[PDB]
DNA sequence: GAGTACTACCACTGTGTAAGACAGGCCAGATC
DNA sequence: GATCTGGCCTGTCTTACACAGTGGTAGTACTC
DNA sequence: GAGTACTACCACTGTGTAAGACAGGCCAGATC
DNA sequence: GATCTGGCCTGTCTTACACAGTGGTAGTACTC
């Protein structure tokens, strides 16, 4: 639980507030980016390399077979874990192209090859889907689920604009959240089931979604009809029966009120949770250590490392998990002359 | 006394605050009268017949995600953007008006003038209220320094032609053409906001109404009471007021020196030093579209480089339609930059030379400006500009710069050089090629032909494998582009740069000054300096 | 049909250029005309009536190393610099008019209201045409950002009044006196530099002819043809519009913060804490020069600080005489500045904890400001303006501070602080006190020694041996300053820096913009801005 | 010949394009800073310190029977070498105040006592003139001669203001060329004579003058009533006869066309001449060796240092000898903002 | 016939940048 | 320990960005 | 009697500096 | 090797420096 200040030497007009953090086979891989791919990286994905304090950022490649791929902005992101057939991918759905339209296709992300010199090589296959198919949307989230033993992946939450009959050159930005079903994606085949739930009243949007061994824990969201944050934790368990996959929820008393937070994994089943916001002016600013069992999860304040009082002043923030216990955040930054480094950047890390 | 309306533009035209007019209007008031001009709050309502939001229209059949509101005015352009926290920020400052609104307005503006047009082709005016096609040149430009710049972007549009295709056996009667396309005065603003032109991502956030919009009103017929009588328009838009940069930016091309050079054709750079002149036009917004779902899905299944060719370019997904044509001002500056740097390249002398060093470099650029100081009488500029490039394009400031290379066929040879510039810049100059000069439009082929091949011969030093991008298009692309269109010049970004000339001076001396307000009141105030009426009380018959 | 002199004046009084004054000349012109405005040429034509070199006049004895011409303009400050290299640098660019012209075009000016206040006083005209006295304001300040600052100095004066002492038994019948001598729309420039105050070798260098010439005036008489007739008038001048850091650096004194505080006496920093009320004017512009004299022969042979302390802190040769006076603005911000310390200073608790951090200090300051913004409604700034230090010395704005300090003994001294202060406020920001609030003059004395008193008593944490030296003026020197002199305030400062807002719009507007031609364009602007004459047009019975 | 650019570390605003160097007992001072004197140093006369290519200055005190100094700022400056009775002095008269008026006194400034802690203190003798006294003049100069064997001081040249009469406030800042005569200082009594001579048909300004043993060569001088510099080397020997000291006169064939130099003293009677200007707009760049005997003068170029880029394309230069053939020079700067260490300080070395 | 007004002449700031594609150079560094 | 190679670098090339708009002067329309 | 015009209300940038005197702290450094 | 001292430093205090001037709103003079 240590915070050292680090510097990003060369390029960092290509990072934004929304981006994602991919850990493929113990490199790190940045996603998402301002802009569409410049040619000096025709595909829009980095390796993302920290070295003495510094963060350096190399142009990956994909494969001769691979689909190309947008810079999606918020998307939902799937660790797909190694099994059967091919480890051990990383499912990408959907996210908000850098021209903001919101994205109807699901990507799978693995690795394909390496070396020589230390190269890798990436592939998307973009999957099909055939439903019953979740609606473009963004900020949602999927995870993963296995049950006797076949596995699915389960989609829910987040924000979309107004359908298309309603909406408006004077609401074309305005976000309204989706309705609140689930959605089963099982992967091969792109067979997609959309189920409506008694107890999921209202949509959200933001939240984080934690899975293991087919129960899944949703924390804390934002709900924007009411614009409550609810401090509520709900818990809903699966199975997949022949051949339709029965679905059972439970309002679980007390969960935390975070939105857009940083999940760490540091051990087996246990993450923490490194804030975004708790209120709409005031960032969450304490670590939060949250194991899970099948009990149920457990929960424990750890004590935050001491904030610089630039991370400590900024009005926004952001960053991602490098793994293992290990993130990345960042802070806008104010200087004039513009720095241009729009970002200043901290590395955090667990014991 | 004067009319209200005239003393409205004497103080929109003059630069002049409400509380200056005011002290000049008692000033002048209490000597000599008798009242001269009238008050300021008969003003502001006299103007509320000017601004957008004022006439009743009605669309047939309806639009298409747009409201059915007739009168709404200034929108701040978030359009809704809901402000939580932890989606991307909403830190965009933007105002506009909401686009057909701000047509109809600019229409029912130019009624005294289609009406004028319909009575002097001696067409009959209770008939022929069906049929009316309209040319609407929309423009758009980032621009820097605003005291970090803090830059703007300003999307505006010009109405060019007006004409008539009712009711039948024609194709149409042509009843208004703009005299002036690249004036200020002839140049409306949409939209402002404080955005960088190069982040696509707030750019895209603010301007996706205006294109949804566009895109929705190439269906409709418009319904406007124009001269008493309810009558049916329709729209073709050109899109045209860009800069090459945004072009590439905003059709998915990479830009700028690129391999893929011609926003217009197929071409590497390379391949376009061999063949200078024999180019077709292929690229259409609807196919960039296609070409990026193959860059999408990659249905062959090919690397990064087989994919990049195969698709010629478009890597990025095409976000607004933009006519495939050129800009005369950027054409002009760019070919006046070039000349400027072989003028430099040969009073040192590097054809002879054939690797020169940067300090040889500052020696020669510093003896061409001295030497156009000494004769021609101009000064250095930091940045071309479109005086010094009209100065600088003449036949006696080559024939002072070639009073230092010696070798009289390098003299020759650019003196021949020149005089094929200036026997061909005419025909993309031009407000309409093929009336204002003929014989060039038709001899254009042979005159650029020759200036290809003597690039070919007498420089093959400089021009191997790389070319210029408007020297590409202005050798490939000006005959097929004039003839498929009409005219170039016509439809250039100048009047949007030009405009931003105005956009400054607003800042200064009528700023609120708050960011909430200060584009509320420029937008105001740009919008009456434009419309005619009110530039007819200006003339006043001179 | 309007007067050519009124046109003139909307044209400067509204801050118009020639082409948009002409572009609403011409159209005003074609709709209604019967023409109204004048055109250009003929207010160019207009004017020379009004700038400074029209008039004849003579002196009488001829001035003393100053020219007999009298139709001489516009000149530029260096003053014939021989503009060799090996002497220091002619860098400075300077415009200036020359000194008794303009005086005798301000008199030519107020020839109208001399007049009147001769008829008013019943007094004869073609008698009394020998013994007017003029009373002249003179003022000089320097002036940051006007885009490094590129910082001006602006050298102007002010006609304060004018009385008349002809034929003899009496002292003086005043004709005129300034209602208003604290505007800006009385306050006429002089001259004009691109100069820092700092730098006092190009000051005196520009400046010496200057003070060559106001020495050479005050023993002749002038000579005017005014009302008909030829009338002799003689000069006093009261050197009063510079602040304190001028003061020291035109008086030979050392700045600001020196061991010798007052201008007006000889008491030390640390002797003007024990008395604070007891000190009586002293220096005189003739001693300085007689103390610099003993400073530089030193003839007694003593040591650096026994000299400096023989000669009470002269230790430059005095360059200007300057009226021995304070600036009645510039002692608010100060007293307002102390005041807002003092809040910071007991919102956090300091006679209990006799030294506090820096840091401590800036919550103090971070929690006034949020509940002067709480109640109030003030936004905090950077610097102290006149309108902040006015709003600061109000009795509510003290009570709501209270409201945070907690022991009711502090507050309530504080209290009874901030009412004595505004119970003698008066006597020094009036333009006249005598006649406008007499008993606070007679008062002053009392209510200046129980501040005093309470400040010994409540505040020696603070004051034991160091004060502000504005404090100390007013404390120990304003009712021998007001009985000799009549009034404070009216001499104050203030009026030139409101003219420097407007040097600040000429600049933006009425540039060349060459600095050739930018100081001669400001100046001549200005200078008509001014004249009484183009005023009266200005409000014509309101 | 090397040059070496320094930085002055601290008090970079206390120096003015026309100043003095005064080498006493081998320490350097420099004095006539821009303004009077501020109270940091309420002598006005600063002690310079070269150490580790840093400039220092120390502020100079000054004795209880001294006269205090108003900071000329072209001043004319005899080095009084060390003889009877009280070695070794430094004539001052009279340069130009820093309120701009022309100097019309006599200082002489001496050695007094040191230390303690390397604390030297000077002192100044206000010298009272009766004569024929000089005009207040600036730009002139002043030298010393022994005749038999007696001490006198010769002072020549020189500009000033039109004369009172026909100042005017339109001509105030212009100067004329004060009459062509020498003044015969004795320095005690302080006994002035004026002797106008056929030859000395103009006067001239910012020329060097040197002496030796009852001869003076006056070197190249400018000339403002005909704007032209001349080359001619003038020539004077004076003899002190009671009681009328004879002084004659001659124009020598061929000097050197510069003005407003630094004379560096590097041998017994030998100095070296580091260059002012030339032409109105060209300085002079070459370095001149000027030996000195009683045959006459001789005169060979050295040649110069490789001027930097920096201080080859400034448009004015100004400085002055550290003695010992060692100079310092001075170059205004530009930048923006404003450094506002206003000169660039270089320092030349001979061999 | 000239004298008016209008409109077009001139002086002039300040004399660099800001991102990005691509060729080429080449070297860390890691494997072979 | 040799390769070599993927990646960093450096320079070069190309595409935009600022510079109008204001006083005075004077020819010149142009007209009482 | 109201309806006009005028004139005074409010929002608001941006929330630090730039030189200098003097007290005091103290340390190079050189002598004693 | 001890002093100490003259000189550098650091902080603190005091003196100036930017922030007007422009839209819109509305009470209010004030009057056809
Ligand atoms: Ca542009
Ligand atoms: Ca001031
Ligand atoms: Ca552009
Ligand atoms: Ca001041
Ligand atoms: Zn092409
Ligand atoms: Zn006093």
């Amino acid at each position: 639980m240590s915070l050292q200040p680090l510097t990003a030497v060369n390029c960092g007009s290509l990072v934004q507030p929304g981006f994602s953090l991919l850990d493929l086979e113990g490199d790190v891989y940045l996603f998402g980016q301002k802009g569409w791919p410049k040619r000096s990286c025709p595909t829009g994905i980095f390796g993302v390399r920290i070295k003495k304090g510094e963060l350096k950022l190399r142009a990956i490649s994909f494969s001769n077979n691979s689909s190309y791929l947008p810079p999606l902005r918020c998307p939902a992101i799937a660790h797909f874990e190694a099994q059967d057939g091919k480890p051990e991918c990383y499912l990408i759905h959907g996210g908000r192209t850098p021209n903001n339209e919101l994205s109807s296709s699901l990507y799978m992300l693995s690795v394909d090859s390496r070396g020589c010199n230390r190269k890798v090589t990436l592939r998307c296959e973009e999957k099909e889907l055939v439903g019953d198919v979740p609606s473009a949307r963004y900020g949602h989230t999927l995870s993963v689920i296995n049950s006797r033993g076949k596995t699915a992946c389960v989609l829910f939450g987040g924000r979309s604009y107004m359908p298309p009959t309603e909406r408006t050159t004077q609401n074309w930005n305005s976000v309204v959240d989706c309705p609140p079903q689930v959605y089963l994606i099982d992967l091969e085949f792109g067979c997609c089931t959309a189920h409506t739930l008694p107890e999921l009243t209202d949509g959200q949007s933001f939240h984080v979604a934690l899975a293991r061994q087919d129960c899944v824990y949703f924390l804390g969201g934002h709900i924007l009809s009411s614009d409550c944050r609810p401090s509520r934790l709900i818990r809903l368990h699966v199975e997949l029966l022949l051949g339709s996959p029965v679905l059972t929820c439970t309002i679980l008393h007390e969960g935390l009120t975070i939105t857009s937070a940083i999940a760490s994994p540091i051990g087996y089943h246990e993450y923490i949770i490194f804030g975004g916001y708790q209120s709409e002016t005031q960032k969450r600013m304490e670590c939060t250590y949250v194991g899970l069992d099948d009990v149920g999860v457990h929960m424990e304040s750890r004590e935050p490392p001491q904030w610089t009082s630039e991370i400590s002043h900024s009005r926004t923030w952001f960053g991602g998990s490098l793994g293992k216990g290990t993130a990345l955040v960042a802070i806008p930054s104010e200087g004039n002359p513009t720095p241009p480094e729009a970002y200043h950047f901290y590395q955090v890390s667990f014991q | 006394g004067l009319h209200p309306a005239v003393c409205l533009a004497i103080r929109v035209n003059t630069f002049l605050s409400c509380s200056q007019y005011h002290k000049m209007y008692r000033t002048v008031k209490a000597t000599s009268g008798r009242q001269i001009f009238q008050p300021l709050h008969t003003l502001r309502n006299a103007e509320k017949e000017l601004l957008p939001g004022f006439h009743q229209f009605e669309w047939q059949p309806a639009l298409k995600n747009v409201s059915t509101s007739w009168d709404v005015g200034i929108i701040d352009g978030l359009s809704g953007w809901t402000v939580s926290v932890d989606d991307v920020p909403a830190d965009t400052i933007s105002r506009r008006f909401r686009y057909d609104v701000a047509l109809v307005s600019a229409l029912k503006d130019l009624e005294e003038d289609i009406m004028e047009g319909l009575r002097e082709r001696a067409l009959d005016d209770s008939m022929c209220t069906s049929g009316f096609t309209v040319v609407v040149k929309e423009s758009c430009d980032g621009m820097g320094d605003v005291s970090v710049p803090e830059k703007a972007v300003r999307f505006s549009f010009t109405i060019m032609s007006i004409s008539i295709r009712l009711e039948g056996e024609d194709d149409g009667i042509t009843i208004f053409q703009e005299q002036k396309p690249n004036s200020e005065l002839s140049c409306r603003p949409l939209c402002l906001m404080f955005v960088d032109e190069s982040d696509h991502e707030t750019l895209t956030a603010i301007l996706g109404p205006v294109v949804a919009e566009r895109k929705a009103m190439m269906e409709s017929r418009l319904i406007i009471s124009v001269g008493g009588l309810l009558r049916s328009f329709r729209f073709f838009f050109r899109g045209t007021g860009y800069d090459e940069k945004m072009v590439r930016e905003m059709e998915g091309l990479e830009a700028s020196g690129s391999t893929y050079i011609c926003t217009l054709c197929d071409s590497t750079r390379a391949e376009a030093s061999q063949n200078m002149v024999l180019h077709s036009i292929t690229r259409s917004h609807d196919e960039n579209l296609e070409r990026y779902e193959i860059w999408r899905k990659n249905p062959f299944s090919e690397s990064a480089d087989e994919l990049r060719d195969r698709v010629k370019g478009v890597s990025a997904k095409p976000f607004m339609e933009t006519q495939p044509t050129l800009d005369a001002l950027h054409c002009d500056i760019g070919n006046a930059t070039e000349f400027y740097k072989i003028f430099q390249d040969e009073i040192g002398e590097v054809y002879q030379k054939p690797n020169p060093s940067r300090e040889e470099r500052r020696r020669w650029r510093s003896t061409l400006d001295k030497q156009l100081r000494k004769k021609m009488k101009l000064k250095p500029v930091m940045r071309m500009n479109g005086n010094y490039a009209r100065r600088l394009m003449t036949r006696e400031a080559v024939e002072a710069v070639c009073e230092l290379v010696p070798s009289e066929e390098r003299r020759e040879a650019l003196l021949k050089l020149m005089d094929l510039y200036l026997q061909m810049k005419p025909v993309w100059r031009s407000t309409c090629p093929s009336r204002d000069c003929p014989d060039q439009l038709c001899q254009y082929s042979y005159n650029s032909q020759q200036f290809a091949d003597l690039l070919s011969s007498m420089f093959k030093y400089r021009y191997d494998g790389k070319i210029t991008n408007y020297l590409h298009k202005t050798l490939a692309h000006v005959p097929e582009i004039v003839e498929r269109d009409g005219s170039i010049g016509a439809w250039a970004s100048e009047g949007n740069e030009s405009g931003n000339k105005l956009f400054r001076r607003f800042r200064k001396m009528n700023a609120r000054q708050s960011k909430t307000f200060e584009l509320e009141d420029i937008l105001k105030h740009h919008w009456l300096y434009t419309s005619k009426y009110l530039q007819k009380f200006m003339e006043a018959h001179k």
